């Protein structure tokens, strides 16, 4: 989509916040909203793609402004309620108990050796998502692309200071992982994946700086031929 | 920045606490979900996975130009070797930083970023701030956020990372440190460095 | 600039809320800020492209999520400290001391007629912004033209959605002060005004409507030949 | 929509009204300001400048062809025959409904408006909702938003008005009006009709 979560380009955000040293994780509720990430998608609530599109889908004010890991609360809500595996009038209703208890204990459970097993397993061998696919690559190295205009509502990597831009092949790197169909629940559809060099005239007019590129992957059906 | 619309930083920690633990007891009482598998998460990057390890890849580069090559060729194959890799570096590519050209690492579109070498990215690379300018005006951020001041002449080369492959700069090796020692080049090794918006530690 | 204000395009923004019926000013405080434009304008704080700069300079979440006159309000405190003519030290103080005496009377002041006469004048006469130009209009209805794609950080009439996208020109309107200067405080430079037409599959690609256009004024400098 | 960062409208206002009453006292202390100056300000756009204005020019145009077209070729000289002008209308293009052709209007960059015939803008003309959708998808917004179906044949044209050309909607006089007196077609036109966001009142 056309989020405000696509701020490449972008002006009047404001300086760095930068501390000079910051802990991994700010607070407690930190560490949970983070761990929560394994939990879901091993309980089927959405995928990476799927992940990344109900931050896309937050209000765009608290998006800006909120803690970051706070997004991966509210997507976390999104998609329980999408597939029906969380009831809001519950959600709210305790979360009003804990408003007024902050420490009333959690429910009691059992803990499972498996969960830690399936965490150790992505840490270290991650969750690759390259793919294989029966179609060869359409484009090559030195070719000059142009990339897409299409706007779409559903989630995509079409960051919008790049659309209608033209640019040159880098690199092929494979077949990988569709976010224009996976963000959306449509399945991998897997397609090939390139590096293309943008220009910062290209991208910013004469306001970009003579010496400088800006390189962003596009998969296959973003880019069409311009030469050769 | 100041916005007349927004509550203490306190009200907002407190409201997102009781938040996160009803949403936190409802998966627990789902099975989803355990302590242990909380803590076990946490324990991984706080301690376990950190920039410490992409310094490990960058001095043996800097010291054994046949790694080098392999790292530049395919970087999750050559950080393997290392027993480096996993979650969310499972397609690295390293980009080497010369006398003609800086790079710089940017996801615009979310946060994402080399874990198996870096570990979690620090806030500001994940906020608005940083994500927004460095694709547009490079030379100047890098000048003004933290002092790195590439001359007009050479070229930046800003990596927009939304793919699932990973950029990670390896920094050029500090002048004045011929014949080092592993250990003793990695202290100037910094995420900083890995990243694009600062050079390795000089001296 | 690049601001979160040039929001043609943007999604996620949310539903419109639209009251069945809502008064003209909705408190007191807004009819203040309304009043304080004709105030500042003829102490020479800023002009119009000027006033519209310092609100495109605000924080984007306040901007976004605000009440609208609220906007007028930090224009106002803009200028006002960049002529010098608003001293901030003095303004936080005397904001906390109507925080905690909000009824506490405003400065004496004499009524002027003056300001009145001005009032009347500006409300039934106008402050036109079309000028007289030496040089003759560069294009003319039905040239294709296409739109810069500079992306100045100053002020602009130039939104993303329609940079480096190509139009018909619909009408010439004659000259008209140039935004790109007025609202950076380098006077009119006056420049020819035109509507150009862009179809909505120019603009969005295939999620475009296939009947449906938007139609967009651009001074000439914005606008280069395609076919004449 | 909800904001977990948002203090209360309550808070919010209060929070305005301060900084509003500080600001107007050092205005009113430099003499650029008064209180008269504020109400005749008020007084005009509450009561005096309304929508009102344009409901006389469109059943002129509904009942007299040559004013009609004196209107569509310079709005801004057709208003001034009915002492209908001045600020922010002073250059006005009115533009025509027909059966093949659908007209609205929106100030995508910030909220200009055609004051001298509509008055201030409704809230939601100023609002981010409908500037940054109506231009992208104008035909979904009428319906969902305004209930307004126009048939997929029929062309949308938008009308983003990014210059002080000033950019307001002749709506098509509804069918059933046939010698209706010019007061009596009035009650029959709308804001809304002359944004292009609701045709002229049916019946």
């Amino acid at each position: 989509m056309n989020g405000v979560y696509d701020v490449g380009g972008t002006d009047g955000l404001g300086p760095i916040n930068r501390p000079a040293d910051e802990p991994v994780f700010r607070a407690e509720w930190e560490k949970v909203a983070f761990a929560m990430f394994p939990a879901t998608f091993r309980a089927g609530f959405m995928g990476l793609d799927e992940f990344r599109f109900g931050i896309e889908q937050m209000n765009p004010a608290e998006y800006l402004e909120s803690p970051y890991y706070w997004h991966w609360i509210r997507t976390y809500i999104h998609h329980g309620v999408r597939t029906g595996k969380i009831d809001l009038e519950e959600l709210e209703r305790r979360t009003q108990y804990y408003r007024e208890n902050p420490d009333a204990p959690l429910p009691e459970h059992e803990q499972k050796p498996e969960l830690i097993e399936f965490v150790n397993q992505a840490v270290y061998g991650g969750l690759p998502a390259s793919r294989e696919v029966d179609r060869p690559p359409k484009f090559k190295e030195g070719d000059v692309v142009r990339f897409s205009t299409a706007s779409p509502k559903g989630h995509a990597r079409r960051a919008r200071y790049v659309r209608g831009k033209t640019g040159t092949v880098v690199k092929h790197h494979g077949a990988y992982i569709y976010p224009d169909t996976a963000g959306n629940g449509l399945g991998e559809c897997p397609e090939h994946l390139y590096t293309v060099r943008f220009t910062a005239q290209e991208l910013w007019g004469p306001e970009g700086d003579p010496n400088s590129s800006v390189y962003y992957d596009c998969w296959e059906p973003y880019i069409e031929l311009v030469d050769t | 920045t100041e916005n007349i619309l927004r509550k203490s930083d306190e009200e907002i920690q407190k409201e997102i606490t009781a938040r996160v633990k009803a949403l936190e007891s409802m998966l627990i009482e789902q099975g989803i979900l355990t302590t242990s598998m909380i803590d076990r998460m946490a324990e991984i990057y706080e301690n376990e996975v950190g920039p410490h390890l992409g310094a490990k890849v960058v001095v043996k580069a800097w010291t054994d130009p046949e790694f080098k090559k392999r790292l530049l060729a395919d970087g999750t194959e050559a950080c393997k070797e290392l027993g480096i890799g996993g979650l969310q570096g499972e397609d690295m590519m390293w980009v080497e930083n010369t006398d003609e050209v800086h790079h710089v690492v940017v996801c615009t579109l979310c946060a994402c970023y080399p874990w198996p070498v870096l570990g979690l990215p620090p806030n500001w690379f994940k906020e608005p701030q940083y994500r927004s300018r460095v694709v547009r005006e490079p030379r100047q951020l890098l000048k003004e956020e933290f002092g790195f001041e590439v001359p007009p002449s050479k070229e930046i080369k800003v990596w927009d990372s939304s793919s699932e492959m990973r950029f990670v700069v390896l920094p050029q090796r500090p002048a004045g440190t011929d014949g080092w020692s592993e250990e003793e080049l990695a202290t100037l090794v910094t995420r900083e460095s890995m990243i694009g918006v600062e050079p390795a530690k000089a001296v």
